[PDB]
RNA sequence: AAAAUUUUAGGAAUAGUUAAUAAUAAUUUAUAAUUUUGAUUAGAUUGUUUUGUUAAUGCUAUUAGAUGGGUGUGGAAAAAUAAAAAAAA
């Protein structure tokens, strides 16, 4: 954690001809030379205490996994809570390590590349089914369960394995994007939605046909595991307000609009039938079409006002239950007159990550195509405002110099 | 587009994006890291910040923290100087000792 | 201020050139004569692009509207009677401004007002906000109110008596 | 660089809904006092002009998906106090609160009930007011409150608001209802279609006049010590209304 | 300078000052006679 | 800015006023609005002779040892009583009297009153803190006739100083909400015979006889002798 | 708007406040004492390198004896003469447009050139300041009230252009030749 | 916000460093930046026709009195000696 959250305002780690016999400068050495060593220390300490920190799990046969709980429930000395803690810390500091090599570097090239955490991963899954209940509606758990998804999409090993084997037993063989859309709990907060959309996506490579596809080719509703997965996910906790998405960036966005545009794609003989004001019978087809509904409309508001009005207090993003310094400062004071607020022109303007936001090149570019997605096969592009609204708007960034295209905008526009 | 337009200001560079053109010296290997790396490490950002909400929420906090208990905040003179090593250097010594050179540019 | 305009220019560039119609669209609203209600016709006067749809030329009659009693509902288009296809542009349709095109109402569904884009919006993006009129309404070089007339009030070189050089 | 893209002036500030002193708490009497003023005009024109979708034969009916994005701001008018589902109700018994009504009961409706619905997720207010009695202003026959039965003239009519539980009073503030249409009432005597046409006469020259005006009683002074000159102190003339420059009745 | 005639309102205080700005209605006349004559 | 007095003239530093506009000249200090005010230290400097001479006990003791006798607790009660109005009767003092609270009846500051001044307010609610003696108060606004429209709170309420005429027919039950009174010229007609405006907009009340010929004797003009 | 304050010489407003016309005297003795008539802020900016937005004139309060008796005699032509200079396209310009304040000192001594009134505390002593009635005011307004349009063209003509073409000139402008 | 002008008998290395950036509040990228055309540190000294002298484009003077932890107030800190100054009738 403290390599993580390491003040890094000085470090100008580059290459210095005059060091290639020897380390940094002895003035130099919290500046260039202290992460670097911190992180290889990091390095060498995992790999000390990797196997007592995470011990090997060994299921064998029936009688060797009753062992095996049995030696487990005889020496719980970390519980899963604190062994996913340390995981996660792990995970963050290897994917912050230090990439940049010098000729001063004795070590191997190899070194300075990020951890495996495969068995480490498999060790806590195997605690996670170990106790009964790792994971809970509380958002806390939402947070922990976001973070298990990602560290299996990271570390390529199979999902399900912090649940009970029993519902793997019973659906054969289950792929991470579909442990995702079965097991998430519903969000309370945009973020935590687009979070899980994004894992959903993530899980599934190329087999996004089989996690988020419900609807047959004529539209009936084949697996409800999958709607009820997308219903809890599109909750009105987190998409009610009309301004669910007054904290969602471009990225996000992208993200949303993605999820979206997929659904569409894969089940889009159920929403070109059940979009003609056709009642399905169904209340939890009614929920889910709403739902979906409510979340195109509030992405495409979104969409359009960080197009048409950026940089304005309108279209300004803050970080989640971010914190205010100026409400705490007039709590905590003398109020003997209320128009007399402390740090005014300080609190005004201090805020947790609230940053004014405007579109792109590469989020207008990737907006453009999945606003066109969204649509029909038949409607007609040209005809779509926002769209030909968002190309103008690239190609005046493009001509004020404010923005320039790359390869993979050119592959998105072409 | 090797010539600048005088009514408009436009650099060279300006008016060879205006007419399509492309003046891009063939580049070293170095050189094409440092335009490429870019969007690698955006993408590793936002991955690492939709992966690991606790972690990058801490980091974000203490970042915030950090920059508001700041002492030198207010946008003042002082503050708003492109160089204060230099312009203040009645001040390195005696009262700051965060740089030692009162120069590090060609200015 | 960044307007993405840092030079001066008189003339006007190409991109900012548009082709527009003068369009017009008519509803059938009620007025209280004396005897009781009577049927009326109320025209409302859009500028939409030639390369227009009919959904385009629907949203510009609701964005432009400017009246709490035409939009208020859903409506569709039609011309004498036949419903035009929103998906279609006018090129397809052959209207003109000599085209009648009607607007038929639905009194049970009410138009909710799902209008974020300002319609002063361009290619420019050079939007004014808080401001209602429409960009073809109103078009002069009206005198501005709220600031004030400056003079220079440092002098450069000379500050009295004898001008001599000036000090330039 | 990045620190040189541009200067610090106006830098993003934080909105007024997250500040605690800028936003409105129902349970304080403020938020009546931003309301009654809007619904006592919005009154005043339904009474004078038809409003299109102001009332309506039954509640608004919204999936529970969309109630939350689609009611705020939404307001219409009902026969009879029925109230929707899905809401807490919370009857509105304290005086401070229901002074802001006075003249909204006095001058255009007698004011009977006020109440604040709040639902299951404690995010979307609703605010009825229930009138009872006709309507004190004359009323159009093509005026929308003609259609109600307790309007025009059981003989009671509520007023449903939906708005945001804790949001600027921007978002409670309507002013699409803020339009002016003539009351002919004083008119109506002239007209074709009235009885009363041959009765006044036209008064068309002054009379002729053989006494002033009474003289007005002696000025007394005041006799309390004043605070001083209200122009040069910048008060209006009584520090209610008016203009600093043109004092007018104070003390002199 | 706002002037302090001894005949204004005297403020009974030992915490600040001994005479308030309020004055006499008389006062107040002739100020406002003052008033005109450099309002020429 | 918004009210200049004589219009931009800076012929001197006072011709400007005492102050530039009625409203605040600085955003972040909005308790600078001009507005008339009352002589709060007279107005809350209570005589202490009516204390003098009568034994007091502090609220927070309630011992045996500190208790008096019932005779001087009566006179320290009507004591306490004259002290709280020896400068005057509070709004609230005159409210806590009155049938219904006081809720639409009328009340005049001393100066309201005298001179072409003609204001008052009419009482629409009443919210009394623990101490009785303060609180705050909502009502109409009546000046020359006009009333506003809304309910406004009363400036300097607390200050003592207030007078109030009860009448029967103005009293509101709580069950009901209070009336605006009238506006004399706009709801009401125009009748010189029920009320009459002391000043109009332009109006400026002759130079009283007393008053003139002080302000002689101090210039010098007429002969004021020992 | 300070802790401790300038006791000794404070001001009404903040720096730098209005422009303000005064006479600036210089730190010598009283014979060879002389004034200098600018226009600065109302804090002297003494401070910086610029102190004065402009320089109106000078201004010698001892008197010199008439050097030019000789010449053309007039009245009062052998009585001591008090020599001053002044600005007049600046003072009208500063004056008018930048609307500054004024001293007393530099209004007594306008008042003498003739470009102001006399002072408001140019007071003698003989006849004490005017009384006010409303009622023989308005009686005065009543008796001699101008014409609406006379006073209208009055104020356009003191306030406005002052150089207003007549028909003539009109005339002369349009052209009459054939129109090329 | 920029450009030019910038001291020492016994002359050498300097560094919270340069640029780029989807990065306000840089976990990244680079063969980075300063300097013998005199840098950084240390010494002296209030920078841009004002003094003296001479036939002199020489030599010799000079308080333009200017800036991060003491209050985040204020439009603007310069705010705790003074410095000829009129500050709301
Ligand atoms: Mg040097």
């Amino acid at each position: 954690r403290e390599y993580v959250l390491m003040d890094t305002s000085g470090m100008k780690s580059t290459i210095l001809s005059t060091e290639l016999n020897a380390g940094p400068d002895y003035e130099h050495y919290d500046r260039r030379l202290r992460r670097k060593r911190h992180w290889l220390a990091i390095r060498h300490r995992f790999e000390d205490v990797r196997y007592v920190i995470w011990p090997d799990v060994v299921e064998e046969t029936a009688r060797g996994d009753s062992a095996q709980a049995d030696v487990s429930l005889t020496n719980p000395s970390l519980t899963a809570g604190e062994m996913l803690e340390a995981l996660l810390w792990l995970d963050a500091a290897s994917t912050f390590c230090v990439r940049k090599v010098h000729p001063s570097d004795l070590g191997d090239k190899s070194e300075f590349l990020p951890l495996d955490l495969q068995r480490e991963v498999e060790v806590v899954a195997c605690h996670a089914r170990r106790d009964l209940d790792f994971f809970d509606p509380s958002a806390t758990s939402l947070e922990q369960f976001t973070a298990c998804a990602a560290l299996c999409v990271n570390h390529r090993v199979p999902f399900s394995l912090f649940f009970p084997a029993q519902d793997v037993c019973g659906d054969a063989s289950v792929s991470t994007g579909q442990c995702i859309v079965a097991n998430a709990p519903s969000p309370h907060t945009a973020l935590g939605a687009v979070r899980i959309m994004a894992l959903i996506s993530e899980g599934s490579g190329s087999d996004i046909g089989k996690t988020i596809m419900f609807s047959d080719a004529f539209g009936a509703v084949t697996r409800f595991g999958i709607l009820r997965g997308l219903s809890r996910v599109m909750s009105v906790e987190a998409f009610g307000c009309k301004d669910a998405l007054e904290n969602v960036n471009e990225s996000e966005l992208c993200i949303i609009l993605h999820f979206c545009a997929e659904v569409r794609e894969q089940n889009a003989a159920f929403f070109r039938r059940y979009e003609a004001s056709e009642e399905d019978s169904d209340p939890q087809q009614v929920s889910f079409l709403a739902k979906y509904q409510q979340l195109s409309q509030i992405a495409l508001a979104r969409c359009k006002r960080l197009l048409y009005h950026p940089d304005s207090p309108r279209a300004q993003v803050m970080s989640e239950d971010g914190y205010i310094p100026l409400v705490e400062l007039q709590r905590h004071a003398e109020g003997t007159n209320k128009a007399a607020l402390i740090h005014y022109n300080l609190g005004i303007r201090s805020a947790q990550g609230m940053r004014r936001v405007a579109l792109g090149a590469q989020s207008s570019a990737r907006l453009a195509e999945l606003v066109s997605r969204l649509e029909e096969a038949s409607a007609r592009v040209s005809g779509n405002t926002l769209v030909n609204d968002l190309v103008h708007h690239l190609s005046h960034k493009a001509a004020a110099g404010k923005m320039s295209l790359t390869l993979r905008e050119v592959n998105t526009l072409l | 587009g090797l010539n600048g337009c005088v009514e408009t200001g436009r650099s060279r560079s300006e008016v060879a994006r205006d007419l399509g053109l492309s003046y891009t010296r063939p580049l070293h290997e170095n050189e094409k890291k440092q335009l490429s790396h870019q969007a690698v490490y955006y993408e590793r950002l936002a991955k690492f910040k939709m992966e690991q909400p606790e972690a990058a929420r801490a980091m974000e906090r203490e970042r915030f923290v950090r920059k508001f208990s700041g002492m030198f905040v207010k946008m003042d003179i002082r503050s708003g100087a492109p160089d204060f090593p230099s312009t203040y250097r009645r001040l390195l010594g005696t009262k700051v000792v965060r740089w030692a050179s009162k120069r590090h540019g060609p200015n | 201020h960044d307007t993405d305009r840092h030079y001066w220019r008189a003339v006007t560039d190409d991109p900012r050139v548009q082709h527009l119609i003068p369009l017009r669209i008519r509803f059938k609203i009620f007025t209280w004569v004396t005897s009781g209600w009577e049927q009326r016709m109320q025209v409302v006067q859009i500028m939409a692009p030639k390369d227009s749809t009919i959904a385009q030329v629907k949203d510009l009659v609701i964005v432009e509207n400017q009246s709490p009693y035409l939009c208020v509902s859903s409506f569709h288009l039609a011309i004498d009677g036949k419903e035009l296809d929103p998906q279609k542009t006018l090129g397809e349709y052959g209207i003109t401004e000599q085209s009648q095109i009607d607007a038929i109402e639905q009194n049970d569904h009410l138009l909710h007002r799902d209008d974020e884009r300002p319609r002063d919006w361009t290619v420019d993006e050079i939007t004014a906000e808080d401001v209602k009129r429409s960009p073809y309404k109103e078009m002069e070089m009206q005198p501005l109110q709220n600031l004030a007339p400056r003079y220079e009030a440092r002098p450069k070189g000379y500050f009295g008596r004898t001008y001599y050089s000036g000090m330039k | 660089s990045r620190r040189f893209r541009y200067n610090t002036k106006f830098p993003a500030l934080v909105s007024y809904n997250k500040l605690p002193w800028e936003v409105v708490n129902h349970e304080t009497p403020q938020f009546h006092m931003h309301v009654a003023p809007h619904y006592e005009q919005l009154l005043t024109l339904a009474a004078s002009s038809p409003v299109p979708h102001i009332i309506g034969s039954k509640h608004i009916d919204v999936p529970r998906e969309h109630r939350l994005r689609l009611l705020p701001g939404m307001l219409y008018l009902l026969d009879g106090d029925t109230l929707p589902g899905e809401f807490t109700i919370n009857r509105v018994l304290d005086p401070t609160a229901l002074q802001y009504y006075g003249r909204l009961s006095s001058q255009i409706v007698t004011v009977e009930a006020v109440r604040m619905l709040v639902p299951d997720d404690l995010r979307l207010l609703c605010n009825c007011i229930t009138f009872k009695g006709p309507l004190h202003l004359p009323v159009a026959p093509y005026a929308s409150l003609a259609s109600l039965r307790g309007a025009s003239q059981s003989n009671c009519f509520t007023l449903y608001h939906f708005v945001r539980p804790n949001r600027p009073p921007k978002e409670l503030q309507l002013e699409k209802y803020y339009i002016h249409a003539p009351c002919v009432a004083p008119l109506s005597e002239f007209a074709s279609n009235s009885d009363e046409r041959g009765n006044w006469r036209p008064r068309l020259q002054a009379p002729k006049r053989t006494r002033r005006a009474t003289p007005l009683p002696a000025y007394r002074p005041p006799q309390s010590y004043l605070m001083g000159l209200a122009e040069r102190l910048a008060v209006v003339p009584g520090g209610c209304f008016g203009r600093r420059s043109l004092m007018w009745g104070h003390w002199f | 300078r706002q002037i302090r005639p001894y005949y204004n309102l005297p403020s009974k205080s030992e915490h600040g000052r001994k005479m308030t700005g309020f004055l006499t209605p008389y006062r107040h006349w002739m100020w406002k006679q003052n008033e005109l004559w450099r309002n020429v | 800015r918004a009210d200049p007095l004589n219009g931009g003239s800076s012929m001197t530093l006072g011709s400007k006023g005492s102050k530039l506009s009625p409203e605040p000249h600085r955003r972040r200090m909005p308790w600078t609005a001009a507005k008339e005010y009352v002589p709060g230290v007279v107005l809350n400097a209570r005589d202490k002779m009516v204390l003098d001479g009568v034994q007091l006990l502090d609220i927070e003791s309630i011992d045996r040892a500190s208790q008096l006798d019932p005779l001087e607790v009566l006179r320290a009660v009507v004591a306490t009583r004259e002290y709280n109005i020896s400068t005057g009767k509070n709004i609230f003092q005159l409210a806590s009297q009155a049938t219904y609270n006081g809720r639409g009846q009328r009340f005049y500051r001393k100066e309201w009153q005298e001179g072409t001044y003609d204001k008052y307010v009419t009482l629409s609610a009443i919210d009394f803190d623990r101490d009785g003696n303060k609180g705050t108060a909502y009502g109409y606004i009546t000046f020359h006739g006009e009333t506003t429209t809304r309910p406004v709170q009363v400036d300097f309420a607390d200050v003592p100083g207030w007078y109030m005429d009860f009448v029967e027919e103005r009293a509101v039950p709580f069950t009901g909400i209070v009336p605006p009174p009238p506006s004399i010229g706009t709801d009401v007609p125009v009748d010189p015979h029920s009320y009459r405006l002391k000043a109009y907009p332009y109006y400026d009340a002759p130079n009283p006889p007393e008053f003139v010929e002080r302000l002689l004797k101090d210039r010098g003009v007429l002969p004021d002798t020992p | 708007a300070r802790a401790v304050i300038k006791r000794r010489s404070p001001q009404l407003w903040g720096a730098p406040g209005a422009p303000i016309i005064r006479m600036r005297g210089h730190h010598v003795v009283w014979k060879f004492q002389s004034y200098d008539l600018v226009v600065e802020h109302t804090h002297k900016r003494r401070n910086s390198d610029i102190r004065l937005l402009h320089y109106l004139g000078k201004h010698c309060p001892h008197p010199q004896k008439s050097l030019w008796s000789p010449d053309t005699p007039v009245a009062q032509d052998r009585h001591l003469f008090m020599l001053t200079t002044v600005d007049i396209d600046a003072f009208k310009y500063w004056f008018g447009v930048k609307r500054c304040r004024l001293s007393m000192k530099p209004w007594a001594l306008l008042a003498k050139a003739g470009l102001l009134p006399p002072s408001l505390t140019q007071n003698s002593k003989i006849m004490p300041k005017p009384l006010f009635d409303k009622e023989s005011l308005m009686r005065y307004y009543l008796a001699n009230r101008k014409d609406e349009d006379v006073m209208a063209r009055e104020k356009y003509l003191n306030y406005e252009n002052s150089m207003v073409k007549t028909e003539e000139e009109r005339a002369a402008e349009r052209p009459v030749a054939p129109y090329l």
